């Protein structure tokens, strides 16, 4: 029995940055409607953008965000952390 | 020899095939990774640690995976926890090969020589005694620790060493459960140096302080949830038995031993600059079994690659598909056959027999087997290496059947310009190689798939310079086999022995005498000005070349002929028609070629021009010596190249 | 009027001017010598009065009629001169004057010669012509140098009449006579220098030629440019008659000897005469067609140049292909006869298969070298790929005959037709022993005549098959005249070799190369054989004419090897003789007999 | 620099003894071409044939050798050396 806790999304403006944290406990991107797509390798739409990293521990920093990247994501080795940039 | 890290790799392997007492295959990796590093340490410069450092480590791995894949394979029948073992496993790679400090120098001899009666300098050569005998047992020097123990007066170490020695033989047999409780009530207690503060608690199974650690490396770091899990499995089998009581425990123990993925969470997260290299990483997945997920992970990101691994991994198949048949994936076997052959081109040379150990389908199919038609050129040292690792007749039979059809529509070019010229030197310098793979497959059965390439190549020639008269030179450097497919050719039977044996007859007549007019019309055209002012000699030499050439051309024309006229395989007769049609004006021309040189003696006038003039006379009863001009448009060439002797001959 | 008794003045002014330039009354004529000298310069003098006064003045042919009489007298003038030189030379002269006198008296007696110069001296040009016809004899007799370096004489003396027609300005039947019936003798002069060329020594008499070659130059072209003028003018062709014959026959024969003449001569000085003089083109071409180089300086200047040369077309005639296409063969030219194999041109051509068509129907008459048109026959044949089934058959069969024929002869495989013996009628074995010999069969015409000989039954057996393959060229007389004298043969010979084992090998032949199928070939009989139906003199003189012998002889021999035939066929058992044993081997064959005709069917 | 002084070694016939004493100042078999294999827990190629022994509580290693075969002609080293030529002649 095992899966992932996931923390550090929110609501930020076009050009800001955030920090998703993702551990086990006790990366990948779905915006509304679409389907889900890889993002950390990196994707096309986030590299020079985001930066994976690991220490069980993955961590994104989403620096230079635009509001294409507004989407929940999702950590996998997670329940969903909604990333919403605005314009 | 060092250099050709690759090569002695490919010999141990070898050894194996011959053998054909399994586990011989790992044990000849820790010969060569160790004699790299220590030829780039033991005479030299010493900025080649740079690169003995990859060498240093990669040899230490093969000796863990030794232990690993014995354990689970050679379970003899001989006179129960099967996953508690790895542990011990474990063990063994963790203290023997480990980084140990010498004995320290310049040793007091009584001391406090320097006397809170003690300087600063006094604690720090108490701790240094501290240290170096802290390091030796840790990685097993209890024959060294003991003696270490009793030499430096150090006497408070040694009650420890019997109460391991007591704890020993109680690991042996596989009451003490109160005195594992002490030692961590011990480490909890003000007044020890840093490095006896680690001991204490390393022995029994316990987290000590993070200023003992932050000194502690990030591959050494690992054996910190290595003692927690036996401190507490035992603690458990050890509850479980509970040989002590419940009044022989004092302190609740963390009896809840975690899997290898959360130890592995937590020391590639304390110092990731080293612990995640590419080197120590392999043995988590020696636990896992997914060969093909570290490789091909790194072919995606080509926008921001290591020799060492592709030869690990590719290694590890041929030893993974054999240890346990078909533990590496298929679709990773044939990945890995494929990368190993394409990496493998710097050695290549060598390496054509080790990736027939493991053919599973990529040799059995044309796949692995067609990539040796691509360097196999001029050099007859890769070509016979092949002929070893036991592989022969179908594998023989498609090896020089994908030589020859698969440069076969590469030529599709050349055949498009039927009417102009075009360029021929790379046909003239790249279909020589085209032709030692058939030479060198030295068999007679196998000699009809063959011999048919190069009439295959006639109408490549068309106008201007001819491949053909070259590629007659190229079976003339290696004839005599046609002895050897004629007497060959009668062991097998064959029901279409009529037709069989009479076209690849015809065909060494005509390019036999094909080859005769290349280079009886090198001859008259090299002469020149030949014997100078002597023409005695040419006068019969000359006469020579006229009678030649009026006895080739009418034996020419008989060979084409010869094939009737009505016959079902017309595909042949459709082909040979054109080549036919276009060595007939050649002939009447070299004849007035003595018109040009030989005019200034008057004697090849009447000759040549009657010589040459009936040449189309006669060449009128034969069906019109057939439509060779229907066949190539030299109908007009015929009427001006003769026309002209009526001003001359006059 | 006025015009015509000016006329009247002017013509006694030169009977008077006649008499001043031959004697003259004011001068003292004892004093010193024949003043011909100055009976020259007076009316030398008096010329250029005439001329000044008549300026213009020209009525009709008023003055071309004067100027023609002025060279009636300042021509004879020049001569006199001569004779002063010949005065020098003396022992020549005299014997000349002497000779003259003789002439003179045979002639019109009048005293012999009296050097008076009476009536205007005319008969000074039959002299001279009786003295140029006896030095053919006289001289001929004497040494190229000695004639040699006497012709230069009369060379120079005769030059120096043509410097007072471009002084007088020049733009009837007696200016067509003035200098005409001297060509009878002019063509003596060259010949006579020439023939003794260099005196059989060219390094020493290289300059002695160079410094005569122009009297002859000068002679020749400018005598050539009067006979078409005067032709042209008087029109005699019609009574043509010695007028023409003396000018035609000289004239070709002047045309020999002007080229040849043109040959030997200095650079370009026969370039600088052919296009001085326009005429004998083609003299002056055949010195010019490169005689001297091929270079491209000179020559295409020279070639260029001719432009209007309509006649050098006729020039390619001579023995190549340049001229930048040259309309074709000079517009395809006439009739082509052998160029017409190099008339295919790089083209397939009408013409060129017609041309071969030609060399068959040109066999016809006259040939020579068939191995071209042999090989030219199958060469447009080809060419190409009614009339072409006919060319197929006489291509194979000719070429076939010839071939093997030639070959037999010239190997004499077959001794000899035994037979004839000290026969004129026949000739033909050395013809056609010479034919073999050379020149393709010398064209093999008479391919008929070939088979009639015959040595050995074998060479004598194949006749009928030619016959019966391509025999659709002569009318069936010919034809069964062939067949007959074949079997004729072949009975003559049967009846001697005892058994008559010739026809036994024939008639099979005839039927197992399948001849009947593809040849209706007439069946042989008694009456067939005995035909002299076709004996007529013209069929005898058209088959046997290159024998110039009499046809009575030969009618005389075909009669006899008739009759000795139509005598020993006693109760005509020839006829049974051929019917049981033609019938006997188209028995099994697919072979019936048709008496409906006397052919063979299946 | 803590050294491994090793002796012992020697060349004998087929079936003969040795006795490889290890003093470390301060068992693995090499063949000629082949890889460093262990010996002494005891090898399947050794096993009741050598002997290893070790004094209580210090560093020194003894190996007896007996019924030796050419299969055991080699460079041996020690851990815990610079190897000592043990040959064995047929």
């Amino acid at each position: 029995q095992v899966q992932l806790v996931e923390s550090g999304g929110g609501s930020v403006q076009a050009g800001g940055s955030l920090r998703l944290s993702c551990a086990v406990s006790g990366w990948f991107r779905q915006a509304p409607g679409q389907e889900r797509e890889f993002v950390a390798g990196y994707a096309d739409s986030v590299k020079g953008r985001f930066t994976i990293s690991r220490d069980n521990t993955v961590y994104l920093q989403m620096n230079n965000l635009k509001p294409e990247d507004t989407a929940l994501y999702y950590c996998a080795t997670g329940q969903g952390t909604q990333v919403t940039v605005s314009s | 020899y060092q250099t050709e890290r690759f090569t002695k790799f490919s010999d141990t392997l070898k050894e194996f095939k011959i053998e054909q007492d399994p586990f011989n295959i790992i044990r000849e990796f820790r010969s060569a990774a160790g004699q790299l590093a220590l030829d780039l340490a033991n005479s030299g410069d010493e900025s080649n640690v740079i690169s003995s450092k990859d060498w240093e480590l990669e040899a230490r791995f093969w000796h863990l995976v030794e232990l690993l894949l014995v354990f689970r394979n050679a379970d003899l029948d001989l006179d129960d926890n099967k996953q508690l073992y790895q542990i011990w496993i474990v063990m063994v790679w963790l203290k023997e090969n480990t980084y140990v400090m010498e004995r320290p120098k310049n040793v007091p001899t009584s001391k406090w020589l320097n006397s809170n009666v003690l300087d600063v300098k006094d604690k720090e050569e108490d701790h240094i005694f501290f240290k170096y005998i802290y390091e030796l047992i840790l990685a097993g020097a209890i024959d060294e620790a003991l003696e270490e123990a009793k030499l430096s007066d150090n006497i408070s170490i040694c009650m420890i060493l019997c109460g391991i020695q007591e704890y020993l033989n109680p690991v042996i047999d596989t009451k003490h459960s109160l005195w594992r409780r002490t030692v961590y009530s011990l480490s909890q207690q003000a007044g020890l140096d840093p490095y006896e503060r680690a001991i204490y608690s390393y022995l029994s199974g316990a987290i000590p302080n993070q200023e003992v650690l932050q000194y502690s490396d990030w591959e050494s770091d690992l054996h910190i949830h290595l003692n927690q899990i036996l401190q507490t499995e035992i603690e458990n089998y050890l509850l479980e038995n509970n040989q002590v009581g419940t009044d022989e425990l004092i302190l609740p123990l963390p009896s809840h031993a975690l899997t290898v993925q959360e130890v592995l969470n937590r020391v590639a997260s304390r110092h990731p600059s080293e612990s995640e290299h590419p080197i120590r990483v392999l043995m988590a997945s020696v636990i896992l079994d997914s060969l093909p997920s570290v490789i091909h992970s790194s072919v995606e990101m080509l926008l921001d690659d290591k020799p060492y691994l592709l030869r690990i991994v590719t290694h590890l198949a041929i030893c993974l598909d054999i240890i346990n048949p078909g533990s590496v994936e298929e679709v990773d076997k044939s990945k890995l056959i494929t990368t190993y052959i394409s990496l493998l081109k710097l050695q290549g040379l060598y390496e054509n027999i080790p990736i027939y150990a493991t053919f599973l389908n990529e040799s059995d199919c044309l796949e692995a087997c067609s990539f040796i038609l691509s360097s196999l050129e001029d050099p007859q040292v890769r070509k016979k290496q092949i002929e070893t690792i036991n592989f022969l007749r179908l594998p023989a039979s498609n090896i020089l059947r994908r030589t020859t059809q698969r440069v076969f529509d590469e030529t599709e070019q050349e055949y498009s310009p039927s009417n102009e010229i075009s360029i021929s030197f790379d046909v003239n310098n790249i279909d020589m190689h085209l032709i030692y793979g058939v030479e060198w497959l030295i068999e007679g059965k196998l000699y009809v798939d063959a011999v048919h390439s190069i009439i295959a190549l006639s109408r490549r020639f068309l106008l201007n310079g001819r491949v053909k008269a070259l590629e007659q030179f190229m079976e003339r450097n290696n004839i005599g086999e046609i002895c050897k497919n004629y007497e060959l050719e009668k062991i097998a039977d064959n029901i279409s022995k009529d037709e069989n044996e009479d076209q690849f007859l015809e065909e060494i007549t005509q390019y036999e005498h094909l080859i005769k007019g290349i280079r009886e019309y090198e001859e008259w055209q090299k002469s020149v000005s030949l014997l100078s002012s002597e023409s005695n000699i040419p006068t019969l030499i000359e006469k020579l070349q006229g009678f030649s050439k009026d006895t080739f051309e009418l034996i020419k024309t008989f060979l084409v002929d010869l094939t009737s006229s009505n016959f079902a395989d017309s595909a042949d007769y459709e082909i040979l028609y054109e080549i036919r049609a276009l060595y007939t004006p050649f002939l009447l021309m070299e004849l007035h070629k003595k018109l040009v040189e030989a005019a200034k003696l008057l004697k090849i006038p009447k000759f040549i021009s009657e010589a040459l003039a009936f040449t189309s006379l006669v060449a009128n009863e034969n069906d019109k010596i057939y439509l060779l001009f229907q066949s190539s448009g030299k109908l007009k060439e015929y009427l001006d190249l003769v026309a002209r002797t009526a001003t001359l001959s006059n | 009027g006025f015009s015509l008794d000016q006329e009247s003045i002017e013509h006694d002014l030169k009977l008077t001017s006649e008499e001043i330039f031959h004697s003259n009354g004011k001068y003292i004529p004892p004093m010193l010598n024949t003043l011909g000298q100055h009976l020259s310069v007076r009316k030398e003098f008096f010329q250029n009065f005439l001329t000044f006064v008549a300026k213009n003045f020209n009525y009709k042919i008023s003055p071309e009629l004067k100027l023609d009489l002025i060279e009636k007298f300042e021509i004879l003038n020049c001569c006199i001169k001569f004779n002063s030189i010949i005065r020098q030379s003396d022992v020549l002269n005299d014997i000349w004057e002497k000779t003259l006198s003789n002439y003179n008296l045979t002639q019109n007696e009048h005293l012999t010669t009296k050097t008076v110069v009476i009536n205007s001296p005319d008969v000074f040009p039959v002299i001279f012509k009786q003295f140029l016809n006896h030095v053919v004899f006289v001289l001929f007799p004497s040494q190229n140098q000695n004639f040699k370096l006497n012709v230069t004489n009369l060379i120079n003396l005769c030059f120096y009449d043509g410097i007072l027609e471009e002084g007088e300005k020049t733009i009837p039947w007696f200016i067509n006579f003035d200098y005409l019936n001297c060509i009878n003798q002019c063509f003596f002069d060259f010949t006579f220098a020439c023939e003794e060329e260099g005196s059989l020594d060219s390094y020493k008499e290289g300059l002695l030629k160079i410094v005569k070659i122009l009297y002859y130059q000068f002679n020749q072209f400018k005598i050539w440019i009067n006979t078409q003028p005067v032709k042209s003018v008087n029109a005699n062709d019609n009574f043509i008659n010695i007028n023409n014959l003396y000018d035609d026959n000289h004239l070709d024969w002047n045309h020999v000897l002007c080229k040849v003449n043109l040959k030997e001569q200095c650079i370009q000085i026969a370039e600088f005469y052919k296009d001085l003089s326009g005429l004998v083109q083609t003299l002056q071409t055949l010195d010019q067609n490169d005689s001297t180089t091929v270079s491209l300086y000179e020559t295409f200047f020279n070639e260029f140049p001719k432009e209007f040369s309509f006649t050098l077309f006729e020039y390619l005639i001579k023995h190549q292909q340049h001229d930048v296409l040259i309309q074709f063969f000079q517009e395809s030219a006439p009739k082509y006869g052998h160029v017409a194999w190099i008339q295919q041109i790089l083209d397939g051509s009408y013409a060129d298969a017609m041309n071969t068509l030609k060399n068959i129907t040109v066999d016809d008459s006259k040939k020579g070298e068939s191995l071209s048109e042999c090989e030219l026959h199958l060469n447009v044949a080809k060419l190409s790929s009614i009339n072409t089934l006919r060319k197929i058959q006489y291509n194979l069969d000719t070429i076939d005959a010839e071939k093997n024929i030639s070959n037999k002869l010239k190997k004499g495989e077959v001794q000899i037709c035994k037979r004839f013996k000290n026969g004129s009628i026949r000739e033909v074995f050395n013809i056609l022993v010479e034919e073999l010999k050379s020149t393709t069969v010398v064209n093999l015409s008479d391919l008929v005549e070939l088979y009639s000989m015959l040595d050995d039954e074998e060479s004598l057996f194949i006749p009928l098959r030619l016959l019966s393959v391509d025999g659709n060229l002569l009318n069936f007389e010919v034809k069964k005249f062939l067949n007959a004298l074949v079997w004729r043969r072949i009975v003559l010979l049967n009846a001697s070799n005892e058994g008559d084992k010739l026809l036994q090998h024939i008639v099979k032949r005839v039927f197992d190369e399948e001849l009947p199928k593809n040849n209706d070939f007439p069946l042989p009989s008694v009456d067939l054989l005995c035909d002299k139906s076709l004996l007529t003199p013209e069929y005898i003189s058209e088959t046997y004419g290159r024998f110039p012998i009499d046809q009575n002889a030969i009618r005389e021999e075909i009669y006899e090897e008739i009759s000795q035939v139509e005598t020993l066929n006693s109760d005509n058992s020839l006829e049974i003789k051929l019917h049981s044993t033609i019938g006997s081997v188209a028995k099994e064959k697919n072979y019936t007999i048709n008496y409906e005709t006397n052919t063979v069917e299946y | 620099q803590l050294q491994l002084v090793e002796t012992g070694g020697g060349l004998v016939q087929a079936g003969g003894s040795l006795r490889l004493s290890c003093v470390a100042s301060g068992w693995f078999r090499q063949a000629p071409g082949k890889e460093r294999e262990f010996v002494a827990d005891y090898a399947d190629s050794v096993k009741g044939r050598f002997t290893i022994s070790r004094n209580n509580d210090k560093n020194t290693v003894y190996l007896q050798m007996n019924n030796l075969i050419p299969e055991d002609t080699a460079v041996y080293y020690c851990a815990a050396g610079q190897g000592t030529q043990v040959t064995v002649s047929s």
